[PDB]
């Protein structure tokens, strides 16, 4: 099994910058896709090769990152809008072994509050 | 010596019993019962048929090791021919399984017709016909001698040069060429398995491919692990004959017993398929 933990949420002043984190630990052989979800529309998603696929209402304002050696996905938040205050769920696709199937995992849940 | 005289028949009888039971059970399950018959199942049915055909001839060798050979020239030639046919067909069926897996994984959507043709028509021409045509030296040279106090059933050549030549050709055709094919196919397969997020386009196809590929990997590794020390022993023996390795007579005796015990133990490859089916099929 694997363990995904989320951090970076809380109450912050409007117009500031945050950086969510999501580190996965456990029996990990390879990780394929990561993304933050909020049907749960993929507001952001970066593949193993960096082929990011942003949302229509989040493009040009948010930047995603991934360090495979550090096993993390970082989402940078800029140019806050009233609709951006919601709960962020970290998603990741992992495989526990060569002969195993494509396993899917989910995060704990991060609460980000911005004044509207 | 007496140690070998007691050791060899016991192992031969154990292998004969286990091989007869397992191969007969596999053939009965996959024949008239008409259970699952994917390409790997067809190849393993061919392999079980060959293994049973060879295992049928073990009591004669046990009796030859214990007391004598009262069977005759025809039976000597028959058992040698069956041994050669099994020995080539088994490893080349493994190579065909490896090639089939490579085709199914790397080219997952356009390989149906090549896989069907390879498993239907090309399999006979690539496995059985060369194996049968390689048995001509068995038909010529296998004979029954009249040594002191007993008969001996072994291939008799004009000199040891033929022994070295046939040992080298056995090593090649049974370890290197199928080994090279399996190595290439499985290197490509493993490179594809650990890098592709999803084989074909759906998760079920990916998991099916993994679940059918893994037992073949285990079977091939077990086969080569069983056969390798015998190949090392015969290579050392050949180099002894080729005057490369020069030592005393005790050295030659030691490598002789090593080869005998090692071939007795490496005859266990006949039981790999039923045991694998048993502890991977429940
Ligand atoms: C004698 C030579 C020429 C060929 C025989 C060796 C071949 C058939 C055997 C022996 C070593 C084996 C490999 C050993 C280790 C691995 C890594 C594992 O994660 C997948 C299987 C794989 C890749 C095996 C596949 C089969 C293999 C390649
Ligand atoms: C019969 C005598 C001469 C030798 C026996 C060798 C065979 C039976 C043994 C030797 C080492 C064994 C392998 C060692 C490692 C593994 C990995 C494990 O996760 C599954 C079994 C597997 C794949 C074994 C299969 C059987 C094996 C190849
Ligand atoms: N009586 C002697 C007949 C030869 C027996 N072996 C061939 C053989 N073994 C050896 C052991 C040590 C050194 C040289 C050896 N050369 C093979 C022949 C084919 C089939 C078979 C079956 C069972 C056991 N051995 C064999």
């Amino acid at each position: 099994q694997v363990q995904l933990q989320e951090s970076g949420g809380g109450l912050v002043q409007a117009g500031e910058s945050l950086r969510l984190s999501c580190a996965a630990s456990g029996t990990i052989f390879r990780l394929y896709d990561m993304g933050w979800y909020r049907q749960r529309e993929l507001v952001a998603s970066i593949t193993s090769g960096g082929s990011t696929k942003y949302g229509d209402s989040v493009k040009g304002r948010f930047t995603i990152s991934r360090d495979n050696a550090k096993n993390t996905v970082y989402l940078q938040m800029s140019s806050l809008k009233p609709e951006d205050t919601a709960v962020y769920y970290c998603n990741a696709e992992y495989r526990t072994g060569i002969w195993e199937e494509l396993l899917d995992g989910w995060g704990q849940g991060t609460q980000v509050t911005v004044s509207s | 010596a007496n140690f070998n005289k007691i050791f060899l028949p016991t192992i031969y009888s154990i292998i004969f019993l286990t091989g007869i039971v397992g191969n007969g059970l596999v053939i009965l399950v996959m024949g008239y019962q008409k259970k699952l018959r994917s390409m790997t199942d067809k190849y393993r049915l061919h392999l079980s048929v060959a293994d049973l055909l060879f295992v049928i001839t073990l009591p004669f060798w046990a009796v030859d090791a214990v007391a004598n050979w009262y069977f005759g020239n025809f039976l000597c030639k028959a058992v040698h021919v069956i041994y050669t046919v099994n020995l080539y067909s088994s490893v080349w069926i493994l190579a065909f399984i490896s090639l089939d897996r490579y085709l199914a994984i790397v080219h997952a959507t356009n390989s149906q017709r090549p896989r069907k043709l390879l498993a239907e028509k090309v399999v006979y021409v690539g496995v059985w016909i060369p194996a049968l045509l390689l048995t001509i030296p068995d038909f010529i040279f296998a004979n029954v001698s009249e040594a002191d106090d007993r008969y001996i059933c072994d291939r008799f050549y004009p000199n040891d040069l033929w022994v070295v030549v046939f040992q080298f050709q056995h090593i090649m055709v049974g370890l290197i060429l199928p080994g090279i094919v399996i190595l290439s196919c499985y290197c490509i397969i493993i490179s594809r398995l650990k890098s592709v997020r999803l084989l074909s386009g759906s998760r079920e196809k990916d998991r099916n491919l993994r679940r059918i590929t893994r037992p073949t990997v285990i079977l091939i590794l077990a086969f080569f692990a069983c056969w390798l020390p015998y190949y090392i022993g015969i290579s050392i023996d050949s180099f002894i004959l080729l005057e490369i390795i020069k030592q005393g007579c005790e050295f030659e005796n030691t490598v002789h017993k090593w080869i005998s015990i090692t071939e007795a133990l490496a005859f266990f490859h006949c039981c790999l398929n039923p045991i694998l089916y048993a502890f991977l099929g429940a």
